[PDB]
RNA sequence: UUCGAUGGUAGGAUAGAGGCCUACCAUGGUUUUAACGGGUAACGGGGAAUUAGGGUUCGAUUCCGGAGAGGGAGCCUGAGAAACGGCUACCACAUCCAAGGAAGGCAGCAGGCGCGCAAAUUACCCAAUCCCGACACGGGGAGGUAGUGACAAGAAAUAACAAUGCAGGGUCUUGUAAUUGGAAUGAGUACAAUGUAAAUACCUUAACGAGGAACAAUUGGAGGGCAAGUCUGGUGCCAGCAGCCGCGGUAAUUCCAGCUCCAAUAGCGUAUAUUAAAGUUGUUGCAGUUAAAAAGCUCGUAGUUGAACUUUGAGCCUGGUCACCGGGGUCGUUAACCUUCUGGCAAAACCAGGACUUUUACCUUGAAAAAAUUAGAGUGUUCAAAGCAGGCAAGUUUUGCUCGAAUACAUUAGCAUGGAAUAAUAAAAUAGGACGUGUGGUUCUAUUUUGUUGGUUUCUAGGACCGCCGUAAUGAUUAAUAGGGAUAGUCGGGGGCAUUCGUAUUCAAUUGUCAGAGGUGAAAUUCUUGGAUUUAUUGAAGACGAACUACUGCGAAAGCAUUUGCCAAGGAUGUUUUCAUUAAUCAAGAACGAAAGUUAGGGGAUCGAAGACGAUCAGAUACCGUCGUAGUCUUAACCAUAAACUAUGCCGACUAGGGAUCGGGCAAUGUUUCUCGACUUGCUCGGCACCUUACGAGAAAUCAAAGUCUUUGGGUUCCGGGGGGAGUAUGGUCGCAAGGCUGAAACUUAAAGGAAUUGACGGAAGGGCACCACAAUGGAGUGGAGCCUGCGGCUUAAU
RNA sequence: AAGUUGGACAAACUUGGUCAUUUAGAGGAAGUAAAAGUCGUAACAAGGUUUCCGUAGGUGAACCUGCGGAAGGAUCAUUA
RNA sequence: GAAGUCGGCAAAAUGGAUCCGUAACUUCGGGAUAAGGAUUGGCUCUAAGGGUUGGACAACCAACUUAGAACUGGUACGGACAAGGGGAAUCUGACUGUCUAAUUAAAACAUAGCAUUGCGAUGGCCAGAAAGUGGUGUUGACGCAAUGUGAUU
């Protein structure tokens, strides 16, 4: 049985930029997903995709530009504290200024960035460089 | 996965994404209401009529005109069986299969095909009696299994 | 492969406690073999009593006469093997000398070529070691 | 759970709550989220050691809390003790003794014996800190001061100033100097001044105060790891080293003596316990096809994990630091702070204020909370370990002034504020719902007045409740290439029962015939002129389903192959069929479980454990031939394992090219057949597989999984930590038993093990080549008799 | 006041049983470090009877044989 | 306190009931009343456990048990009577049962179990002088007849 959607969204894509496809599609969709999607096309990562909207949960197109090296789920979804994050930094993003760790805090879905200046924690998604 | 078997068939039906009826079908949303009610009068299965209407009188998917479910429409109108469809045809499998265990005693295949359907009814009848649509006390009984069914 | 839950403490950890005892040194060191199988109770140094001298042979491919001693420890009593390292001390350390024991170095196992020794003389009839072979002090009167 | 374990009633006792105790009443309380028992070589914590992070070990010890004064027990005084530098009784010690007796406790400060690897003076003082008391004054082995130690930490003395032939280098500059002179001299010796309760030490300080024994700095190593010897004498696989490899049988760089150098330096080395190494305990972060390890398979409970969706989009301004960002909100689309109570406003709600989490986890922040410790702010113990002090002012030496004594670490757990992303339970399905200046009523309280107190009525302010009343849009998320249940054509060497057929083997009768038949590489045993073997007819027995039988099918696995009938069931496919999360994994717990083995009954043809004979080699005792026991068959009860294999757990997603193959479905104005079937082609789903390739993985063999893993995290069970000992002993448990499950320790070893490569070997195969190989009717011979010559045995003195 | 009758606290002593540890104990059955000898492939090649696993019997010794399995074999192969 | 004796022969000791506790071994059924401990009287009470019956109840009549407490005396009480001694091993027979009336009660016999033999009736076994004779046999191999061994493993 499927465990986490985002997990299989984010394998396809990965999958996808190492077999060089410049398009991948994942199924099913969710909120988190659409919000991780939203947080690496900001950043640059990630072209146009399209939500194809069936009597279903829902599938996505996405088109791939490159620029990944790899993007992940980070499971169980640890509670990450704001002095974590550094922790966290080190452990997963080949850098402190290269590679995104995204975090569902209070305020919303965002990156570890953006959560820092917002000045608030809550559990790790992923990570995407 | 299957639940009991090592198949991973993938059969099943695709409903359309219109939600509407035919434009030839004018079904009115009330003579198929009573054709479920008189289909379900004499006592057959919710899905049996549910295909009659599918194929002989040429019904679309019936939520999609009558806007409710085949099991909802007929509990609306009171035509409710005890026992809902799957848990009643999963007892009634399992009490042929011990009445043919009774007979053929060296049968240890049918043996361990009743021990599956007993942990199926088991675990159905555990989700409804949490679900609340049956009494909380449904203790599923071996020997009054034929009370069960019937 | 392992559990990935964010309520699987308590699997982690009692998998963990049970696989910790298949190491050597984890067994060792909560089966207390330091004090109650060891001819020490953990002491880094010992005191015993001189039963005899062994020429133990040297297994292959060496062949040597180690002239080590067989000595009674004096709070337990038991029979164990000690080391000389100096040559040719054999008539130097005599019998019943209260000699003092420590360890060699693997913490219980044999050294090289001998089996079945594990102590050395650091000191015997309290004068010590390292002066009776350059004859800077001798030996006491006993 | 008695003789109190769970709760209730009542009582006693305690300063007070309380099964603390008593009498009665019910049987209760904890527990795989580990109760109970056992070990602890266990006082707990602040804390200490190691230090990427995470973690591991320790805490007897300067602070806090607990217990104790040899072991318990009892008690007086006292606010406070079950006090022991208070007492009483008993036990184990030791003690003076006129043998009647008294009697004692250093785990308090010094000191003594013993156990010990291991730890110091029977010193001085109440001067500083504080404590006690009747008290400005007394006492304090608390505490301070000193004395001995090899070590716990911080700072530096063993010197440097020149001439010196030469190696030189470049007239500039180091070197040993069998050499000297002048320089800077600091520890000590000793009266001073400070210091101190008095002293020790410290800073200043009468003066004396180094030329080589100066006032001699050592510990380990020099084959590698890890740094530094094919330098010289002695032994010679011995003595011995040697943490490991390894060296030592006359050239010893590793043994012991001289010399030199190397690392450290008043320190070096050794032993043990721990940490890093160890990504060899792996949450971060191991491994399970072949090196250690996927349980024989399936069901499934605690436990873990759990498809998508419910207020979102756009337009604003605003004060603010880096044209961005954080934050505050309506305006309204789409309803504007849901709601409870209150103030004024009054045609309720409209505005504002108090509470607003149903209930959270989660995040932020705040309150509250020992110091010492750590990080760290400031400050010149001459630096530093330190300490919490300090600073002004260099012309009057100033009846004073000025800083500090921070900050963080806190959240484990508890309280509180703000947010509602992520993840959880409910909202109104038999409407058993917000319904409300509400159509009618009950019932109570007086928060009040009717005269202060007591009582009923009820206007009144309020809690609660009874049949209705349509205020409104009255209420059910899609139905997951999740799952279950139907339904149609099927499909299957899937299961059970009954049933049909087949020849083969053996045996029995009778018939034709006579010499051998069987068997092996060769035999041998046995039977056969009494009719052997063979051949012809009939009958019986049990076993088994050849050929078709396939890199084909079914079943969870073990396994399933003659026909037919019945019963129950199963996957895949088709489906605009039904319910709607009903799901995955499993500790425990149960079903099935080859063959062999067990208990009995029936049955027992062939084969065939054990066994019986005959070659076989030296011995065969085993392979070989014949016979032949248990067994192989079935029925009813057992067990519970195998190379039970795909040496490869289950579920979910993604990942390249081809052609065969089974089942289903879709299409063919394609072929064929007396309405459908057979063949062919294309597409798709679900299986068994095959070939190529390796983006990718691995140690490689190899792998479409063993890939998507240092770029390490989808979910979940089982299992391994070098090899032996050993799946052994013991313990528990299942079985009538063999045995099955669970399952160590001592001791020993420096290696076992996997993959692959090169030689070697094979009573392995394939190509060949040879009179030192054979075939050839081979020719000649040696060896057979006797002699030359040489080799061992013998003799001698040397032979 | 000594003494005395009852209640509880009850130290401690006798008799027995249970638990943990230790010391015994002749002797019996194991492996490891092992004086010469002993010993044939049981296994490493087709190890000379292919190997191995489960089970049962027999044998001074590895072991032999019966039944069923696996290749980890010495065969990935017979479409005619 | 068995030193007696071949030998604990004989005797003594135990003994009922209630409440605790009970090992090795085992065929799991036992051993077992294992072993080893405590109490028991009289009197006065307390509590609980059941029947019909006059208007939540009820004054009777008709009833027996159990458990507990206080007090008391010869620290005694199944007060006479009644009434197990127990344990650790070896040989042997499995057990219950049977026999030498009048010297031997046993390890002897028998037993269930195990195994063998004959017989399909024109027969097996037995009987009778004979018989137009009898038994097994009102029988038919799961039967009858004849033997050996003696539970289970």
């Amino acid at each position: 049985v499927r465990q986490s959607v985002l997990a299989d969204c984010l394998n396809n894509i990965v999958n996808a930029e190492r077999r060089g496809r410049r398009q991948v599609l994942i199924r099913p969709s969710s909120k988190v997903i659409v919000k991780f999607l939203t947080v690496m096309q900001k950043h640059g990562y990630i072209d146009e995709f399209t939500e194809i909207d069936d009597h279903r949960s829902g599938k996505i197109v996405i088109q791939l530009n490159g620029r990944i090296n790899k993007c992940g789920v980070i499971s169980p979804r640890f509670n990450v504290k704001l002095k974590d994050i550094e922790k966290w930094v080190n452990q997963l993003l080949p850098s402190r200024q290269v590679g995104v760790i995204v975090l569902t805090t209070s305020r919303g879905i965002m990156s570890h960035n953006e959560a820092r200046a917002k000045d608030a924690g809550g559990k790790i998604l992923g990570f995407f460089y | 996965g299957r639940m009991h078997s090592k198949g991973k068939g993938i059969a099943s039906s695709a409903l359309p994404y219109v939600r509407s009826p035919p434009a030839w079908c004018k079904a009115d949303a009330d003579s198929v209401v009573e054709q479920i009610l008189k289909f379900s009068k004499k006592g057959m299965s919710p899905s049996q009529i549910g295909v009659t209407l599918r194929d002989s009188h040429g019904i679309p998917q019936v939520r999609f005109i009558t806007g409710q479910k085949i099991m909802r429409i007929l509990k609306a109108n009171g035509l409710a069986p005890e026992l809902p469809e799957d848990l009643y045809n999963l007892i009634k499998k399992a009490v042929s299969v011990r009445k043919h265990l009774e007979r053929n005693r060296k049968d240890k295949d049918s043996k361990f095909r009743l021990i599956l359907i007993e942990s199926r009814i088991h675990r159905l009848a555990r989700y409804y009696r949490k679900v609340g649509a049956l009494p909380p006390t449904w203790k599923y009984e071996s020997a009054t299994a034929s009370a069960l069914v019937a | 492969g392992k559990p990935a839950g964010l309520n699987a403490a308590r699997k982690l950890r009692n998998h963990r406690r049970e696989e910790r005892w298949a190491d050597a040194h984890y067994k060792k060191r909560l089966l207390g073999t330091a004090y109650k199988s060891s001819p020490f109770g953990g002491s880094s140094h010992a005191k015993g009593i001189v039963v005899e001298k062994i020429g133990v042979e040297a297994k292959q491919p060496n062949s040597a006469i180690r002239k080590c001693v067989r000595v009674q420890l004096i709070k337990n009593g038991k029979k164990v093997t000690a080391f000389v390292p100096h040559d040719g001390c054999l008539n130097f350390v005599d019998e019943n000398d209260e000699v003092l024991l420590s360890g060699f170095g693997r913490k219980g196992k044999a050294k090289g070529d001998i089996p079945g020794v594990r102590f050395k003389v650091v000191k015997v009839a309290g004068v010590g070691l390292s002066a009776l072979f350059h004859e800077k002090k001798e030996k006491p009167r006993a």
